[PDB]
């Protein structure tokens, strides 16, 4: 009744108003890059790597922030986005730093995945990179932010779903950190959770520290038995062994999250 | 009446730390009452 | 009928009588000066009536975009909800080579607090929030006295002139970040967070300042909204070409032998500019080596192009560059261009928010390989690889600032390529 | 130079003894009355800077109490002090000198302007002199480009300077005195020197070009 007719590529799709470009392509089975945007948390529209083109429109929208119009032609795949998601890529990738072998994200990294297919294949970085002091944040949580990308997905979880207002950045420009300032611990009984929507390496499992690889592990579905809310999670196991605890997507019980008591 | 070799514009050279903000007080008394959200901050 | 020539405005035509602070700035000379006239009339005319002398007057935005002001106005005169609504007047300037908007707070208060009103009472706002970045402590409090005074007056508050409507101006201070002037981080500012701008949509005039309608207006686009309904749109429109009309403030700086603020006609051209008001280049017009036409954001042109170039809008497109802020910035033949052109973009460096990737990583790498360049310490194929990393941050950032970083390194490319080429080749014939 | 993470010392920690002046409590009513009712985290930036007046800089305390005041967490304050670089994290000097260095500042020669400070002064860009008296730093654009090489020392500007002119500056800065503020080369504000070239007729006074119908 009230949906609007948008194209995808050409195809077309009903949507309803408010319905952002993300969403509608995602109607068609299309999922556009993002290392930003969360579902789960508010929008944010900071790391560009959504930016799609719009057929007739000069510039590239925001697929993460920009609601649809009626009658839009989305192009996922034509020249200008493809441009658009290898600068991204390329900006992303610069100050990085070259630690795919000793960060525990190596195999299961947004990062990785999406500069195998939306990233140029080499570099033309010919500078020096940006290295970052380390916080300490508990004993949870490790944090090597010279990996972090500055997506303030941790900044939204932990004020949006923990309503702990102890994340946040300092500093400006290449120089903002992600942090708490102060030497404080974040100590939430949902604080494990940075760990799985950060996207790189910068947040990860102190105790899950250098003990696997993600390809190895063999994922048990399973349910938390800690509470009686009856979470839904996945058990990683490795040759006989059970190597770390995993949230499993239920809507109805516990969305993506755990407590770090089931962690 | 026409006279313009003087920078009429000196009165700055005397102003000090809280000059800015003591104005600001002294203006309290003409602002209108402000609007209200509905709430006391975006946490309640 | 129609001009074709511009330049040489009579003072009897100029909008900012007060530029140099002659006069008594305190109220009771911005009366004598014409301010303060027959407000309750324009006010009791009505929000179309000030919003059709503004589209007639054919004004455009003065900080940088050059917006029509008229068609921007009136996205807020549409029916109030229950939410309020609020007009943002941006005295954030911080544009390199801008310094237009400091003189009008300092000597012209009262004609930025009237335009406060007129523009509020076009839009249906009940208040005005004053942007001013907080190095200019001095002037700022020049703008809060005067603002005292038209509250004693009657002049602003309850019963504002009294036409029966309600506005307050208040005064905000920056705390010294240059992207604070961008609409949306201005915004975010005043809400007591970090300057980092929004993205769009929603457009600050159906959710901005607080979560209500705004507009934001820069300090030259307000104080001369009041002179335009007083004298209308017609005598405003009879200045600079179609599509560019009105009278313009420049701040000629750099190598020039008087730099000065100086009110003059749209569509001047930049050599009559130059050499009437400003006392021509420091060594004669022919050691003229480059203009930025406004301001850093603009790329430079060089010689060729400065001597048949119209200050205006359009003009200014036609020759790759832009208006800006009428900022005119002169280099000589004596100037480093290349190590000019670097400062700039060490400075966007600093200003950068960090927000979004292309701007956070990429201007930051602009700089990097733009101080290498200044020593030669490249190769020239690096010259085609800083053209396209400029390419891969313009429109693909939240705000225009990343664009403005872009900007001066595409002209320094467009119009100096084979300075760059000669720097390298120096280097690496010693290190060989 | 600036790191962005704050380590605990004695001098600056959460126990170093900070709270407003009854006279700044008063201020605050009038500023967090400026906004409207329950967006009282607007008041941040203002607040933040009165603090930093009252005590010259920001401490860890000082944005603590900021915090509790205007009721936010205590790290969005965190944020605005690192975001604005007007806030001062370490203590200044009772002047800090401020040269600006961007392009037009810098074709009018501001290095010589940066020179003649490092050597009166003895120090070099980033330091405070060993008497707690001045701090030199480079600063981007003031807003004053117009005017040739300049300075700002706390909240005046100091324009049109030369080398003599700014080591008088210091001089009569250095024993008691406010040097006056603006420009140093016989101009008064942004005016051409050597004469006018636009406002030399009497203005017109009020009702001259009024349209008709208004
Ligand atoms: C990085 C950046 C800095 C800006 N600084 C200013 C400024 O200092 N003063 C101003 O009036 N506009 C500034 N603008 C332009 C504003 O975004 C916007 O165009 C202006 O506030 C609208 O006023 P107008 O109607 O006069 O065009 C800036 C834009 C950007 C991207
Ligand atoms: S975060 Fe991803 S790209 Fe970065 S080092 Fe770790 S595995 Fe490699
Ligand atoms: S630490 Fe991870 S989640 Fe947080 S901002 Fe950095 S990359 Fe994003
Ligand atoms: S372009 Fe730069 S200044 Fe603008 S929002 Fe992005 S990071 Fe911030
Ligand atoms: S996913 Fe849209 S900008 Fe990050
Ligand atoms: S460049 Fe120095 S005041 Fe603008
Ligand atoms: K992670």
């Amino acid at each position: 009744s009230n949906l609007i007719e948008v194209f995808v590529d050409g195809q077309s799709v009903m949507v309803e108003p408010g319905t952002t470009v993300l969403q509608a392509c995602e109607k068609v089975g299309m999922q556009i890059p993002r290392f930003c945007y969360h579902e789960r948390l508010s929008v944010a529209g900071n790391c560009r790597m959504c930016l799609v083109e719009i057929e007739k429109a000069p510039k590239v929208v925001a697929a993460c922030a920009m609601p649809v119009m009626k009658g839009w032609n989305i192009l996922t795949n034509s020249e200008k986005t493809k441009k658009a998601r290898e600068g991204v890529m390329e900006f992303l990738l610069a100050n990085h730093p070259l630690d795919c072998p000793i960060c525990d994200q190596g195999g299961e990294c947004d990062l990785q995945d999406q500069s195998m297919m939306f990233g140029s294949d080499r570099s033309r970085f010919l500078e020096g990179k940006r290295a970052v002091e380390d916080k300490n944040i508990g004993p949870l949580v490790k944090t090597i932010m010279t990996r972090c990308i500055q997506c303030t997905r941790c900044i939204r979880f932990a004020s949006e779903i923990a309503g702990v207002d102890d994340l946040g950045t300092t500093g400006r420009g290449n120089d903002m950190q992600v942090g708490t300032y102060i030497e404080k611990m974040f100590m939430s009984e949902l604080s494990g959770n940075i760990i799985d929507i950060c996207p790189v390496g910068a947040l990860t499992s102190k105790p899950y520290a250098f003990t696997a690889r993600p390809w190895e592990t063999r994922k048990t579905e399973s349910i938390d038995v800690m509470d009686a809310v009856g979470s839904n999670i996945v058990v990683s196991t490795r040759t006989g062994e059970v190597m770390r605890i995993l949230p499993r997507m239920h809507e109805d019980i516990n969305e993506e999250w755990i407590s770090d008591k089931t962690r | 009446p026409f006279d313009n070799t003087t920078y009429k514009n000196l009165q700055h050279h005397d102003y000090s730390t809280y000059t800015f903000l003591d104005l600001n007080l002294d203006l309290s008394k003409f602002r209108m009452p402000q609007p209200s959200s509905g709430r006391e901050s975006p946490r309640h | 009928p129609k001009k074709t020539s511009f330049g040489s405005l009579k003072d009897e035509d100029r909008i900012f009588t007060n530029l140099y602070g002659r006069h008594d700035w305190r109220l009771k000379g911005a009366q004598s000066r014409g301010d303060w006239y027959k407000t309750k009339e324009i006010l009791l005319k009505g929000p179309d009536w000030i919003l059709g002398e503004v589209k007639t007057s054919g004004l455009r935005g003065r900080g940088g975009a050059g917006f029509p002001t008229g068609l921007k106005w009136s996205f807020m005169n549409k029916p109030s909800d229950g939410r309020p609504k609020y007009l943002v007047v941006n005295a954030d300037e911080g544009e390199p080579g801008t310094c237009k908007d400091r003189e009008i707070i300092r000597h012209d208060p009262h004609k930025l607090v009237e335009g406060c009103l007129v523009g509020g009472r076009a839009m249906g706002a009940r208040a005005a929030y004053i942007y001013i970045r907080g190095e200019f402590y001095n002037e700022a409090s020049n703008l809060q006295v005067a603002i005292r005074e038209a509250y004693e007056a009657g002049l602003i508050g309850k019963n504002a002139c009294g036409s029966g409507y309600d506005f307050d101006v208040f005064v905000v201070r920056g705390a010294g970040a240059y992207i604070c002037g961008e609409e949306t981080a201005l915004i975010e500012s005043i809400e007591g967070k970090q300057g980092k701008p929004r993205l769009k949509p929603p457009f600050p005039a159906d959710v901005g300042v607080f979560g209500c309608p705004t507009t934001v207006a820069n300090v030259e686009t307000v104080a001369v909204s009041p002179t335009i309904c007083r004298r209308g749109g017609a005598w405003f429109a009879s200045f600079g070409r179609e599509r560019n009309s009105g009278t313009k403030l420049f701040n000629i700086s750099g190598h020039v032998n008087n730099p000065c603020t100086v009110e003059e006609e749209m569509s001047v051209p930049l050599k009559e500019l130059i050499e009437k008001h400003a006392g021509g280049v420091t060594g004669g017009w022919d050691n003229l080596l480059a203009v930025i036409p406004g301001g850093s954001s603009t790329p430079l042109i060089p010689k060729s192009v400065c001597e048949t170039v119209l200050m205006d809008f359009d003009a200014l497109i036609q020759a790759q560059t832009g208006l800006g802020t009428a900022a005119v910035i002169v280099m000589d033949r004596s100037t480093d261009i290349v190590k000019a052109i670097a400062r700039l973009i060490e400075f966007y460096k600093h200003e950068s928010c960090g927000q979004c990737t292309p701007c956070r990583e990429g201007v930051d790498w602009m700089n990097k390989v733009m101080a290498r360049f200044v020593r030669g310490d490249a190769r020239p194929a690096e010259i085609d690889s800083l053209w396209e990393i400029s390419k891969q941050i313009e429109g693909h950032t939240i705000c225009a600032l990343g664009d403005g970083a872009a900007w001066p390194v595409q002209g320094l490319i467009r119009h100096f390529r084979p300075e760059l080429e000669e720097r390298m080749q120096q280097f690496a014939q010693q290190h060989q | 130079g600036a790191l962005f993470v704050h380590r605990d010392t004695p001098e600056n920690n959460p126990e170093t003894p900070f709270d407003f002046t009854p006279e700044n409590y008063k201020r605050i009513e009038a500023i967090v009355k400026n906004y409207p009712e329950g967006h009282k985290a607007a008041a941040v930036l203002p607040v933040l800077d009165l603090a930093q007046r009252q005590n010259g800089w920001l401490p860890i305390s000082a944005m603590n109490k900021v915090a509790e005041i205007l009721q936010v967490p205590p790290m969005r304050v965190y944020e605005v002090a690192t975001f604005y670089t007007m806030y001062n994290r370490k203590p200044v000097g009772k002047y800090h000198i401020q040269v600006c260095t961007t392009t037009p500042c810098m074709l009018r020669n501001s290095d010589s302007i940066l020179e003649a400070i490092q050597k009166k002064l003895g120090i070099k860009v980033g330091e405070t002199t060993p008497d707690k008296l001045f701090t030199l730093i480079e600063v981007e654009c003031l807003g004053a480009c117009v005017n040739a090489p300049m300075v700002q020392i706390n909240d005046n500007y100091y324009e049109d300077l030369t080398p003599k002119d700014i080591e008088e500056i210091i001089d009569e800065l250095k024993a008691g005195k406010i040097p006056k503020p603006g420009p140093r080369s016989g101009r008064f504000s942004c005016e051409p020197a050597g004469g006018l070239t636009s406002l030399t007729e009497p203005p017109k006074g009020p009702g001259f070009g009024v349209q008709a119908g208004l």
